[PDB]
RNA sequence: CAUUGGUGAGCAGCGAAGGAUUUGGUGGAUUACUAGCUAAUAGCAAUCUAUUUCAAAGAAUUCAAACUUGGGGGAAUGCCUUGUUGA
C-alpha cells in the first residue's frame, strides 16, 4: 500500500546541461533540473534516476559500455551513478563550476574542465566495491589562463583538446611519454573558443570559436609545425555560436546559435548541409549519435529538446516542458497519460511510459486553471483565466465548446457531470457558481449563496450532486437535478481550499486552511472525521524572508487533495515541498514525501546556512547578473510586484517549491503531482518489499514448485499469493495449462482476487501472451463477476487496469486482422480486369 | 568579491569596491571610514570627483554618484553600462566607457553630458588619461589603442598595440 | 501584457469575440507532436462535416 | 570470513588511538596524520578535515608513522609503507622478523628501528626521487653501547648522521659509513621521550621521572634541566615563532608550559586527556604558529592556541594563557548501542560505555556532534536533584529514535543501565528533552519504544508492565499490565492500531492500541531477548533463548519463520529496509543473513570481534555493526544493491534462486502470441507515411548548392545498421545472382526448400523502413513469383501462432503496397491459391475476436452495472 | 464580593560542597570529507635567479559592432546619414 517510490518525472524534458545518447544510440539523458532523465526511443518507455543533486545540474557523462553515469551541477559537486543497477556509487565534491566532463572513448579514464585546470581522473570499476575513495587523480594540467569551455577526447584515448574562455585552445596528451607530440597551443580568435575537434585521421584540428570563426589546423611546412590552413566563417552577424559538436566519422560540424538557428556543416570543405531553426531562444546544447544520425539540440528557455535525423529531414522528437508554470494535471480514464494545464496558456497530454507530449492545444490567452476528463477518456474540459471554460474532443482534436459567463469573470476551478450533460465552474471574484449545459452551449444557471469565492468545485460520481467549498469557511451540496434546488450548507472551522469528493459519492474531505482535512458524510451533513496535518509539512525557509520556517504562515496547509480509488487514502499536497497521504479511516500519516531537494528552488531548505548571511543581507539575494558574458542575461527585464505572473525573467525571485495538484492513478497504484520541477510521479512495485499474506512455515518458493511440479495448480497459485512474490506468481501463473484455467479460476479464494486481477492487468500491458491473458481475463470474469460487481471499489483500479488491456493492445490488433479480412475479401471477391 | 582600489589624488582617501555590493570610502591613514554602503548589485568600478567629498560609482548598468557620506547625489541615465571611470581633475570631467562601444564625457560641475562618441570597436577593454593632456586611451578588442577627445567624434590617433585585445 | 504580469495576473479579461476559424482536414496523426507514438487517428472532420 | 553480501567500507567515529602523530607541512598549511588501529587518517589543522583515509587496512596495527611533504611512512608488523593520498605507492619489506617500531626520515635516507635494537638504513637510488626505496646498510645498537632504542631522529644540520636515543644513552651514528660518531655519558634514569629543538644541535630528552634535559649534542653536555616531580614525560614540544616556550606533555593527561628564556612556569592544562587512555600521547606545536595540536589514547584530537598578550608594552612577562580551539573526537570507549537518525542514511545516533550519545556522520565527519546532556528547566519551578559536580547519564541500554515529529518535541527516548527511568532528546537541537519516563512499578526499564505519529513513547519496565506516555507534553497516557517478568520488546504498527510486546517469560501480547483490548496472546518455547518489528510488512522477530530467531507477524499471530543455525546467544539483530532479508548477529563470532522468503541462510560472516549491534540503513545502503572492541562504528555496504545475489544456502531453478522469472517465449502452440519487443510496432509498421509527414519541418532547410552527391555513403572509416548501408555476398532478372539482396535471396532459398523460418527471422529482426522497402519492393510484374513467395511464407509464419500482429501487418502493407496487381491478377492460380491458403489459417483468427468482444462486454457491465 | 491587576511579607512542596536571569567573545555544524603554492605532464614548500632567452605558431572589408533610449514636441550650435563644392 504506502511503499510508494519515485518512478518518473514527467514534463521537462530538458532542463540545463548537456544531452547525451548512448554508444548504441538509443536511449538519450537529458539533464532535467537536479534529476536526470532517461528516454529509451526504440523501446519507448522512459525513467528518471532516483537520486538528486542540490544545485542543477550541468554537465553528463556516461562511458561507451554504458555502464556508469556521472553528473556534475552548477558549483561542481560530481555524482557518479551506477547506470545498469540505477544507484549512485559515490559523491565527489569539485571545488568550482565544471564546464564540461568527457569519458575516454577506451572508457578508463575521465577528464573535466574545472575552472582553468583540466583535471583526468581515472574510472573506477562497476564490479569492484564502493571504496571509502575511489577516484583516483591522474593528472592536473594548468596552461589555460581563463576557464576551460570545452574537452574533446581523440579517437584513441590518448591526446585531450581543451577550449578556453582565454582565446586558446591547447592539446595534451594523457601519459607523460608522449608530452612532445602534444605541447602546442592554438592562437588566433578573437573570442571565446567553443570547440575543438580532431579529424577522423587525427591530423586535421578544427577550432570553432564564439564570434563566428572555424580554424583548420594542419602539421604542415609554409620545418612543420601546426600551421591554420584556412579560416572559414559562418556570417551569421547578430547571433553568435552556443553550442558546437563534431561527428568526425562522418565529418559533420552541428552548431547552434543564440538565435535558435542551427547550422550543420560538412566540415574540411565547409559546405552548409543545412540550416534551419528550433525556435527564438537559444540552442544551449548539441549532442550527436554515435553513428551520426540523431542530432539533439536543447533549449533551456523553453525548456525544449529535438532530436532530429538530418539525412532525411525530420524531427524524431520536438518536445518542450513546462518549469515551474503547472496549474493542474489529470489522469486520463485509464492511466496511460496525464492532460497538463500549465500557465503559458495550454493543455498538454503526456504519454507516461514513453515520457513525451502526444497533444497541445493552445486556444486559451491566459493560464489554463484546471482539466477535467469526462465521457470515458473522450472529452477533456479546461478553465482559464481569460474567462473561458471549453471542451476539448479528443479523437478529432477539437475545441468544439466555448463556454462564457454573462460578468467578464476569469474562471478557477471547474466540474463536470459524470453524465456529462453539463459543466460547472467556479471563480475567485464571483461567488456564484456557473452551470452551463454542454449540449447547447447555454448558461444553464447561476448558483448563488456562497459569501466568498468558490474555491473548489466538485460532482459526486455516483449521485450526481454537486459540492463546491469556498474561503467564508463554507462547504455547500447542491441538488440540481430533478426539481429540487436543494442546498445544504456545511459550515467548517476556517477557509476550504481544495475540497475532494469519495469514488462512491458518500463523503466529502476538504482540506482547510488552519492545516486540517475535514471529512464530512454528505446525506446526513455531519463531521465523519479530521485529519490534523499541519504539523507534519515540511515547510522550507525562504531566502527573502526575515522569519523562521517555524514561525512561518506561508505553506502550513494542503492546497490540492486527492482520494485513492477505493476510498481509503488521501494524497494531499500545497505550496510547501512535502506532500503527505493519510488513511482516512485511522486518520494517520501512512507516508511524507520530500518534493525537492534542489537548493535552487527557494522554499527547500527549513534552516539556511548561516556563512551566506552577512553584514548587509545574505548573499543570495545580491544580484550577481552584470558579471555575466553577454547582454542577454545581462539584462533585468523584472516589472517589480510580480508573483505568479509568467515568463520566469520577470519574476526577480527564486522558483519557489510547490505543488499544484495531485491525482492518483486510475489503474495502477500511484500517483502525479504537478510541483514546478516536472511532474512527479510516484508508484509502488511489486518486485520488492516482501510483504507476504498469511503465510505459515510450511508455505516456502521450494514449496510452490513442489505444488507445481506435482501439478496442484490452485494450491501452487494459492502458495504464490501468500508469498506474494511476483517472479512466483508468474511462474505459477504461465505453467497452469489452458485445460483447467476455469476450474483454478472459479476455486480461487474471493481474498485473492484483486491480486490475481491487479497481476494480470500490469503483466498484460506489456506481456505478449494475449490469448493467454485473455483466457485468465475470461475465466476470471465468468467464474467471480458477481463478486466484483458487488465489490466495485475493491476492484476499481484492477478492473480499469484490465480494460487497459483490451482496448490498447488487444484491440489494435483485433482491428488490424479484422480490415485483414475485409481487404482480403474484397480483393478476390471481385472485378480487376483492365 | 574582488576589490578594485583607488586613490584620491593626494593620497588621503581610499575607494574600494567589491564585485558583490561593498563600498567603501575612507581615509585609509586615519582610521576614519566615511562611507561604507553595500549596494547589492555588482558594482564594477568608481573613482573620486574632485575631492573625498563625492565619488562615483559604476554599478550594474548605470553609474551613480554619491556625496561624502554615502547618500546618493546622483543616478546617470546615460553612461549605460560602464565599467570604466576616470575623472579630469582640471576640466571636471566624469569619463566612462564599458561594455557598450561608447565614451561619454560628463561635467560633474555643471551637471550636463558633454561628449557621446562611438568607439565602434565594441566594448572598451581598458581605458587611462594622459595626465599631461586629458585625452583618453581606450583598449580594445582588436589590439588597438585609440587616443580620444571630447571634441572630435573620431579619436585622435589609433595604434595598433597588441594583438587580441587589449 | 506587461499589465497583467505587473497585476499578478489577476485581471478582468477581454469582453467578447465572436471569431471565424478555418480548419482544414488532415489526420490526427498529423496534427499532434513530435514523438515516436500517436494517440488517435480520425480525421479532423466529421463524417457530417464532409 | 569474506562475504557476499556486505563488503566493509569504513570504520567511521575513529580519530585516534594513541600512536603518536605525525604532522606534516605542504606548502604553509599543515596536516596531521594520526592512526586509527589498521588505517591512518590525514586531517587539515587549519580546520581538522578529514582530508584522507589509507586506501586498504594493513595486515596489522601500524606502531610508527612519520609525513614528509607528501609522503607518509607508516610502520606496522615488519614493514614500512609509504603511502601518497591514502594510496600505497611502495612498501619496504625488512629482512628481519623483529617488528619495526621507530622511524625517522632525513635526506635520502629512510631509517627504521626494530624491537630487537637493529637499524634498517634505506636509501634513495638517485636523489631527484621521491622516498627511499633500496635498502643500504644495517645499524645495530648492542647492549655495551645502549639500552632499548626509545626514539629516532635527525637534529638538522648533521651532515648523515642520525641521533639515537637509547633508554640510558644517546648515541650519533653516521649513516653513510655506517659508524658510531659519539655515544655520550649515561643518564641516572630512563628517558622516554626526544625532541629536537630549534636551536642548533640540541636535543630535549625526557625521562621516567620527572625531568626534561636539554642535551647539547655537539659538546655532549646538558645545557638545562626542568624538574615535574611524580610525573611521566610523554611529549615534548617547542614554539617556534619568536617566543621560547617548551610544552610538555604528562602522562597524567597534563600539559605544562614553560618560559624557557625567564625559567618560569607559564601555564598547566590539566585533564586535556585521560590518564587512563594514556594521558597527552603526542602534543606538536606547529612550527611558527601559537597552536599547539595534542592528542590521546581516548580517541580524541585537540588543538589549543596562545592569544597575543594582553600588556600593551611589556608582553613577554604577561603570557596569556593557552585557550582552547578546533578538536574532533568519538567515543572513548567502545559503543553500546546504534540507531539511524533519519531515512536518508546520513546521521546515525552511538551511545558508548564512556556515558556519551554521540551523533555521527556517515556523510562529513566534521558534522559529527555529541549530543548535549544539558538538563531544562523544571516545568513547575521547583528545584531538580542529582549531585553538584556533574557527570554523565547511565550508560545506555537502549533507545529509539522516531523523527516524524522533529524540531516540534522531544524525538529520541532512550534507556539506561539499572535506572528506573527513560529520559527523551532532542536530535533537532542535538540535546536532552524535557521528560524522563517512569516506570512505575520500581523496575528499571529494559525496552523502549516510540510510535510513527510521534505522539507516544512506550516504556518496558522489568516487572512486565508497559507504560504509554505522551512525548510532547510528557505524562502518563495508559498503563498495560499483562507480562510478570521483564518485558523485553515493544513496538507498535505503522498505523498505531496494534501494538505488540514480548517479555522474557516468553509469550507475544498482542495489543489492540485505540481501544485498550488485547487482541490475543502466543506462549513461545523460549524466554524473548529482543524483538524488531518491519513495519510496511507487518512481520516482527524474535530472538529467543533457545538460540533461534521466530518470525511472527501481527496481523494473524502465526509463527511464520523459525531460523536455526547459531550457536550462542543471538546479541543482535535487523530487517532488511524491504523486509526480505534479517542479519543477526551473535557470541559465537558470527553474522548470519536469513532470507525469510526461503527461511534459510544466505551468507555468514565470522568476524574476529563479536558483533554486538547489527542495524541496516532505511534505505538499502548500508549495515552497521558494533563489536566488543573497538570505539568506532564498523561499516559495511550490500553488493544487492548493485547485483543480485542467490538466495542459495550457505553451510560450515537458478532464477528462482536469483528471485527472477525469465517469461517464456509462447506458453502453448495453439495459443496466439505477440512480438517480444515494442507494442507501437505494429502502429509504426501500419501508419509510418502520415507519421514521418508530421514529423517533417514546416519549411525546407537551407542547404548549399555545392553538395557532393553520394553523400549517404561518402564516409569514412559507430558504422551504419540501415538498409541503405548494405553490401551484396560473393542473367537479368530484378536483382541478379551476385545483386541479389539478403531478403530477396532468403526469399527465393525458402521458395526451394519450403520453409522460410530465415526469411520470417529476418523480417522479425529488421527496422520499420526496412520492413517498407523490402515489402514495397517485390517484383509484381510478369510471372508474380516473390509476391507468392511472400504470401505463403506469411501463412508458414502465422500457422506458428508467434509474432502474429507482425504478420499481420505484413500483410497489411503487401495489400497497401500492391495489393491493386493481386487484384488486377485476380483469378490467377498461383496467386489464387496462395490467397486461399492465407485465409485458410488466418481465418481462425476470430478466436482472439471474439474473446476480446467478451472480455470487453462483461467488463464493462461488471464496472457499470 | 471579584481581580484571569501592580508591589511586597511569608509558608507547604521541590531541593547532593548553591539557584535564577541577562550578555560579550571564540570554536564546531548549518550541501556529500581526494591536501598548500606556481610560469603545472612537473617543480617548490629554506627560493626562483646567474637558462626565462631563442625559435615556431598566432592579424576576417567583421577595415561590422548601444539587441542597453520614461512620454509628447523640437533640435540654434552639435552629432549621424546622404549628396555636393574645392583640393
Amino acid at each position: 500500500k504506502s511503499d510508494f517510490k519515485f518512478s518518473n518525472l514527467l514534463g521537462t524534458v530538458y532542463r540545463q546541461g548537456n544531452i547525451t545518447f548512448s554508444d548504441d544510440g538509443k536511449q538519450l539523458l537529458s539533464p532535467v533540473g537536479n534529476r536526470v532523465s532517461v528516454f529509451d526511443l526504440i523501446n519507448n518507455k522512459s525513467f528518471t534516476f532516483e537520486y538528486e543533486h542540490r544545485k542543477n545540474i550541468a554537465a553528463i557523462d556516461l562511458n561507451k559500455q554504458g555502464t556508469l553515469l556521472i553528473s556534475i551541477d552548477e558549483d561542481g559537486r560530481a555524482i557518479l551513478v551506477n547506470f545498469k543497477a540505477r544507484n549512485v556509487l559515490h559523491h565527489f565534491n569539485f571545488k568550482e563550476k565544471c564546464s564540461a566532463v568527457k569519458f575516454s572513448p577506451d572508457g578508463r579514464l575521465f577528464a573535466l574542465a574545472s575552472g582553468r585546470f583540466l583535471q583526468i581522473w581515472k574510472t573506477p570499476d562497476v564490479n569492484k566495491d564502493r571504496q571509502f575513495a575511489p577516484f583516483v587523480r591522474h593528472r592536473v594540467h594548468a596552461g589555460h589562463f581563463q576557464d576551460i569551455t570545452s574537452l574533446t577526447w581523440s579517437q584513441d584515448s590518448r591526446f585531450i583538446l581543451t577550449t578556453s574562455k582565454d582565446l586558446s585552445a591547447k592539446i595534451w596528451s594523457v601519459d607523460s611519454e608522449e608530452k612532445n607530440l602534444a605541447a602546442t597551443t592554438f592562437n588566433g580568435h578573437r573570442d571565446y573558443v567553443m570547440g575543438a575537434f580532431f579529424s577522423h585521421d587525427q591530423e586535421k584540428i578544427y577550432t570553432v570559436s564564439k564570434d563566428g570563426a572555424v580554424f583548420v589546423w594542419e602539421f604542415t611546412k609554409r620545418k612543420y609545425s601546426w600551421r591554420i590552413t584556412k579560416k572559414h566563417f559562418f556570417y551569421a552577424n547578430q547571433a553568435k555560436v552556443k553550442c558546437v559538436t563534431f561527428h568526425p566519422a562522418t565529418r559533420l560540424l552541428a552548431v547552434g546559435f543564440t538565435s535558435g538557428e542551427f547550422r550543420l556543416y560538412d566540415l574540411p570543405d565547409f559546405t552548409l548541409i543545412q540550416q534551419l531553426s528550433m525556435g527564438q531562444n537559444p540552442v544551449n546544447t548539441v549532442s550527436v549519435n554515435q553513428t551520426g544520425e540523431w542530432l539533439a539540440f536543447g533549449s533551456s528557455k523553453l525548456g525544449q529538446l529535438l532530436v532530429y535525423e538530418w539525412q532525411s529531414e525530420s524531427y524524431i522528437l520536438k518536445q518542450q516542458g513546462h518549469f515551474d508554470s503547472t496549474n493542474s494535471l489529470a489522469y486520463s480514464p485509464d492511466g496511460s497519460r496525464v492532460v497538463t494545464a500549465s500557465e503559458d496558456g495550454k493543455i498538454k497530454v503526456w504519454d507516461i511510459t514513453s515520457g513525451f507530449c502526444l497533444a497541445t492545444f493552445e486556444e486559451h490567452t491566459s493560464s489554463v486553471t484546471a482539466v477535467q476528463f469526462a465521457k470515458r477518456g473522450q472529452v477533456m474540459f479546461s478553465s482559464s483565466l481569460d474567462g473561458t471554460v471549453r471542451a476539448w474532443d479528443l479523437i478529432r482534436y477539437r475545441n468544439f465548446r466555448t463556454f462564457t459567463g454573462t460578468e467578464r469573470i476569469q474562471f478557477n476551478c471547474l466540474a463536470v457531470d459524470p453524465s456529462g450533460e453539463v459543466v460547472c465552474a467556479g471563480s475567485l471574484d464571483n461567488f456564484d457558481i456557473h452551470v452551463w449545459s454542454v449540449q447547447t452551449g447555454q448558461l444553464l444557471d447561476a448558483l448563488s449563496g456562497h459569501e466568498g469565492p468558490v474555491s473548489c468545485l466538485s460532482f459526486s460520481q455516483e449521485n450526481s450532486v454537486l459540492a463546491s467549498a469556498s474561503w467564508d469557511k463554507t462547504i455547500r451540496i447542491w441538488s440540481i437535478f430533478g426539481r429540487s434546488q436543494q442546498v445544504e450548507p456545511i459550515e467548517v472551522y476556517s477557509d476550504v481550499l481544495a475540497l475532494s469528493m469519495r469514488p462512491d459519492g458518500k463523503e466529502v474531505a476538504v482540506s482547510t486552511l488552519k492545516g486540517q482535512i475535514s471529512i464530512f458524510n454528505i446525506e446526513d451533513a455531519k463531521q465523519v472525521g479530521n485529519i490534523d496535518c499541519r504539523k507534519d509539512i515540511i515547510s522550507g525557509r525562504f531566502n527573502q524572508d526575515r522569519f523562521t520556517a517555524k514561525n512561518s504562515e506561508r505553506s502550513k496547509f494542503f492546497t490540492t487533495i486527492h482520494y485513492s480509488f477505493d476510498g481509503m487514502a488521501i494524497v494531499a499536497g500545497g505550496n510547501n515541498n512535502s506532500i503527505c497521504l493519510y488513511d482516512v479511516p485511522n486518520e494517520v500519516l501512512l507516508k511524507r514525501f520530500i518534493v525537492s531537494r534542489n537548493m535552487a528552488l527557494n522554499g527547500t531548505l527549513e534552516f539556511l546556512n548561516s556563512k551566506k548571511m552577512t553584514e548587509a543581507g545574505s548573499l543570495d539575494l545580491i544580484d550577481d547578473a552584470g558579471e555575466n558574458s553577454d547582454l542577454e542575461d545581462r539584462i533585468d527585464n523584472s516589472l517589480p510586484g510580480s508573483q505568479r505572473g509568467g515568463d520566469l525573467s520577470t519574476r526577480k525571485m527564486r522558483p519557489e517549491v510547490r505543488v499544484t495538484s495531485v491525482q492518483f492513478s486510475p489503474t495502477a497504484n500511484a500517483f502525479a503531482a504537478a510541483s514546478t520541477e516536472g511532474l512527479l510521479i510516484y508508484s509502488t512495485n511489486d518486485t520488492i518489499l516482501f510483504d507476504p499474506f498469511d503465510l505459515d512455515v510450511d508455505v516456502t518458493p521450494h514449496s510452490t514448485v513442489e505444488a507445481l511440479r506435482e501439478k496442484q495448480f490452485l494450491n501452487a497459485l494459492v502458495m504464490a499469493f501468500r508469498l506474494n512474490e511476483e517472479y512466483l506468481i508468474n511462474k505459477v501463473y504461465e505453467a497452469i495449462p489452458i485445460k483447467e484455467i476455469p476450474l483454478v479460476a472459479s476455486n480461487i479464494p474471493a481474498i485473492y482476487l484483486p491480486r490475481i486481477l491487479k497481476f494480470i492487468g500490469d503483466f498484460a500491458i506489456e506481456s505478449q501472451h494475449i490469448e493467454f491473458n485473455l483466457i485468465w481475463i475470461k475465466a476470471l470474469l465468468s467464474a467471480s463477476g458477481g463478486y466484483i460487481n458487488e465489490h466495485k471499489y475493491l476492484f476499481s483500479t484492477a478492473m480499469r487496469s484490465i480494460q487497459r488491456f483490451i482496448v490498447r493492445v488487444a484491440k489494435e490488433v483485433v482491428n488490424t486482422t479484422t480490415d485483414n479480412k475485409y481487404t482480403y475479401r474484397f480483393l478476390v471477391s471481385t472485378d480487376g480486369s483492365m | 568579491g574582488p576589490y578594485h582600489i583607488k586613490y584620491a589624488k593626494n593620497g588621503t582617501h581610499l575607494l574600494i569596491t567589491g564585485r558583490k555590493g561593498h563600498v567603501a570610502s575612507m581615509d585609509w591613514r586615519k582610521g576614519q571610514l566615511r562611507a561604507e554602503l553595500f549596494l547589492n548589485e555588482t558594482c564594477h568600478s568608481a573613482t573620486y570627483l574632485q575631492n573625498e567629498q563625492y565619488f562615483a560609482v559604476a554599478q550594474k548598468k548605470y553609474t551613480f554618484i554619491y556625496d561624502h557620506e554615502g547618500t546618493e547625489l546622483h543616478r546617470l541615465k546615460q553612461h549605460i553600462e560602464a565599467r570604466h571611470l576616470d575623472f579630469l581633475p582640471y576640466h571636471y570631467l566624469l569619463v566612462t566607457a564599458g561594455e557598450t562601444g561608447w565614451l561619454k564625457y560628463h561635467d560633474v560641475s555643471t551637471g550636463q553630458l558633454v561628449s557621446e562618441l562611438r568607439t565602434k570597436a565594441g566594448p572598451t577593454m581598458a581605458m587611462a588619461q594622459n595626465p599631461w593632456n586629458a585625452v583618453m586611451h581606450l583598449g580594445h578588442s582588436n589590439g588597438t589603442v585609440s587616443l580620444w577627445s571630447p571634441s572630435m567624434p573620431e579619436p585622435l590617433v589609433k595604434l595598433l598595440s597588441a594583438r587580441g585585445p587589449v | 501584457y506587461k499589465l497583467d504580469v505587473l497585476s499578478s495576473v489577476h485581471f478582468v479579461p477581454k469582453p467578447a469575440s465572436t471569431s471565424l476559424e478555418i480548419r482544414v482536414e488532415t489526420p490526427t496523426i498529423s496534427m499532434e507532436d513530435a514523438q515516436p507514438l500517436y494517440m488517435s487517428n480520425a480525421s479532423s472532420l466529421a463524417p457530417q462535416e464532409i | 570470513k569474506n562475504s557476499k553480501i556486505f563488503s566493509p567500507f569504513r570504520i567511521i567515529g575513529n580519530v585516534s588511538n594513541g600512536v603518536p602523530f605525525a604532522t606534516g607541512t605542504l606548502g604553509s598549511t599543515f596536516y596531521i596524520v594520526t592512526c586509527v588501529g589498521k588505517t591512518f587518517q590525514i586531517y587539515d589543522a587549519n580546520t581538522l578535515h578529514l582530508l584522507f583515509v589509507s586506501e586498504k587496512e594493513t595486515p596489522s596495527s601500524i606502531v610508527a608513522l612519520s609525513a614528509h611533504f607528501h609522503y607518509v611512512y607508516a610502520a606496522y608488523e615488519n614493514k614500512v609503507g609509504i603511502y601518497k593520498r591514502g594510496i600505497e605507492e611502495h612498501l619496504l619489506e625488512l629482512e628481519t622478523d623483529a617488528n619495526v617500531e621507530h622511524l625517522c626520515i632525513f635526506g635520502d635516507y629512510l631509517c627504521a628501528s626494530t624491537d630487537d635494537n637493529s637499524i634498517f638504513i634505506y636509501k634513495k637510488s638517485d636523489p631527484q626521487d621521491k622516498y627511499p626505496s633500496e635498502f643500504y646498510t644495517k645499524l645495530t645498537v648492542t647492549e655495551i653501547q645502549g639500552g632499548e632504542i626509545v626514539s629516532l631522529q635527525h637534529l638538522a644540520t648533521y651532515l648523515n648522521k642520525l641521533t639515537v636515543v637509547t633508554k640510558s644513552n644517546v648515541l650519533l651514528f653516521n649513516v653513510r659509513t655506517g659508524k658510531l660518531v659519539f655515544t655520550s655519558n649515561e643518564f641516572p634514569d630512563q628517558i622516554t621521550t626526544a625532541e629536537p629543538a630549534p636551536v642548533l644541535d640540541i636535543i630535549a630528552l625526557g625521562t621516567v621521572t620527572g625531568e626534561v634535559i636539554m642535551f647539547n649534542m655537539r659538546k655532549g653536555k646538558r645545557i638545562r634541566t626542568i624538574k615535574i616531580p611524580q610525573s611521566r614525560i610523554s611529549s615534548l614540544s617547542f614554539r617556534t615563532d619568536g617566543s621560547s616556550h617548551l610544552s610538555v606533555g604528562t602522562s597524567s593527561g597534563d600539559l605544562i608550559f614553560y618560559d624557557l628564556d625567564r625559567r618560569s612556569r607559564i601555564h598547566v592544562l590539566k585533564n586535556i586527556h585521560r590518564e587512563s587512555y594514556g594521558g597527552v600521547t603526542q602534543a606538536t606545536f606547529l612550527n611558527g604558529q601559537p597552536i599547539i595540536v595534542t592528542s590521546g589514547g581516548d580517541n580524541s584530537l585537540k588543538e589549543y592556541v596562545f592569544d597575543p598578550s594582553l600588556s600593551q608594552g611589556s608582553g613577554d612577562v604577561v603570557v596569556q594563557p593557552p585557550r582552547y580551539l578546533r578538536s574532533r573526537g568519538g567515543h572513548s570507549q567502545p559503543p553500546s548501542y546504534i540507531a539511524f537518525a533519519d531515512s536518508q542514511s546520513h546521521f546515525m545516533l552511538s551511545a558508548s560505555k564512556d556515558r556519551s550519545l554521540w551523533s555521527f556522520s556517515l556523510r562529513k565527519d566534521a558534522q559529527s556532534q555529541e549530543m548535549s546532556q544539558r538538563l531544562h528547566k523544571k516545568q513547575d519551578g521547583g528545584r531538580v536533584g542529582g549531585s553538584t559536580i556533574k557527570s554523565k547519564f547511565p550508560e545506555i541500554v537502549a533507545l529509539a529514535i522516531e523523527n516524524a515529529r522533529i524540531g516540534e518535541w522531544e524525538n529520541i527516548i532512550t534507556a539506561h543501565k539499572d535506572e528506573k527511568f527513560a529520559r527523551t532528546w532532542d536530535m533537532r537541537n542535538k540535546r536532552v528533552g524535557r521528560w524522563t519516563f517512569d516506570t512505575t512499578d520500581d523496575g528499571f526499564v529494559k525496552s523502549v519504544a516510540m510510535s510513527q505519529c510521534g505522539n507516544f513513547g512506550f516504556i518496558g519496565s522489568s516487572n512486565g508492565s508497559i507504560t504509554i506516555y505522551n512525548m510532547q507534553s510528557g505524562i502518563l497516557r495508559k498503563k498495560y499490565k499483562l507480562h510478570k517478568r521483564a518485558v523485553t520488546g515493544i513496538s507498535l504498527d505503522g498505523m498505531n492500531r496494534k501494538m505488540v510486546s514480548c517479555g522474557l517469560d516468553g509469550i507475544v501480547g498482542f495489543y489492540d492500541f485505540n481501544k485498550s483490548t488485547l487482541l490475543g496472546k502466543l506462549k513461545l518455547d523460549a524466554p524473548i531477548t529482543a524483538m524488531v518489528y518491519h513495519r510496511s510488512s507487518d512481520l516482527f522477530a524474535l530472538a529467543l533463548d533457545d538460540l533461534s530467531i521466530v518470525v511472527i507477524d501481527a496481523v494473524t499471530q502465526r509463527v511464520v519463520r523459525q531460523l536455526w543455525g547459531h550457536s550462542n546467544r543471538i546479541t543482535a539483530f535487523d530487517f532488511s529496509p524491504e523486509g526480505r532479508w534479517i542479519v543477526s548477529a551473535s557470541l559465537d563470532s558470527t553474522i548470519r543473513t536469513w532470507d525469510l522468503p526461503t527461511g534459510g541462510c544466505i551468507d555468514g560472516i565470522i568476524v574476529d570481534n563479536v558483533a554486538t549491534n547489527v542495524k541496516f540503513s532505511p534505505n538499502g545502503d548500508l549495515l552497521a555493526t558494533t563489536h566488543v572492541t573497538g570505539n568506532g562504528i564498523c561499516i559495511w555496504t550490500n553488493r544487492a544493491q548493485f547485483k543480485t545475489v542467490s538466495t542459495r544456502t550457505i553451510d560450515e531453478l537458478n532464477d528462482i534462486d536469483f528471485n527472477t522469472y525469465t517469461s517464456l517465449e509462447q506458453i502453448d502452440k495453439e495459443l496466439l502470441t505477440l512480438s517480444i519487443g515494442p507494442r507501437s510496432k505494429m502502429n509504426t509498421l501500419l501508419h509510418l507515411d502520415v507519421i514521418r509527414k508530421r514529423s517533417k519541418p514546416k519549411e525546407a532547410p537551407k542547404k548549399s548548392e555545392k553538395l557532393p552527391f553520394f553523400l549517404q555513403l561518402s564516409g569514412e572509416k559507430s558504422v551504419r545498421e540501415g538498409i541503405a548501408h548494405e553490401t551484396p555476398e560473393e542473367f537479368k532478372v530484378t536483382g541478379r545472382l551476385g545483386f541479389e539482396s539478403h531478403f530477396t535471396k532468403q526469399l527465393r532459398e525458402g521458395s526451394q526448400s519450403k520453409d522460410y523460418s530465415s526469411l520470417l527471422a529476418t523480417l522479425i529482426n529488421f527496422s520499420p523502413a526496412a520492413v517498407d522497402l523490402e515489402i514495397r519492393s517485390l517484383n509484381s510484374f510478369e510471372p508474380f513469383d516473390e509476391i507468392v513467395w511472400f504470401i505463403d511464407a506469411l501463412t508458414q509464419g502465422l500457422k506458428s501462432n508467434k509474432n502474429f500482429e507482425l504478420y499481420e501487418t505484413f500483410m497489411s502493407l503487401l495489400f497497401k503496397a500492391h495489393g491493386d496487381v493481386i487484384h488486377a491478377n485476380n483469378k490467377n492460380q498461383d496467386i489464387a491459391s496462395a490467397l486461399q491458403n492465407w485465409e485458410d489459417v488466418h481465418k481462425k483468427e476470430d478466436r482472439l475476436d471474439d474473446l476480446v468482444k467478451f472480455c470487453m462486454g462483461v467488463a464493462a457491465f461488471v464496472t457499470t452495472a
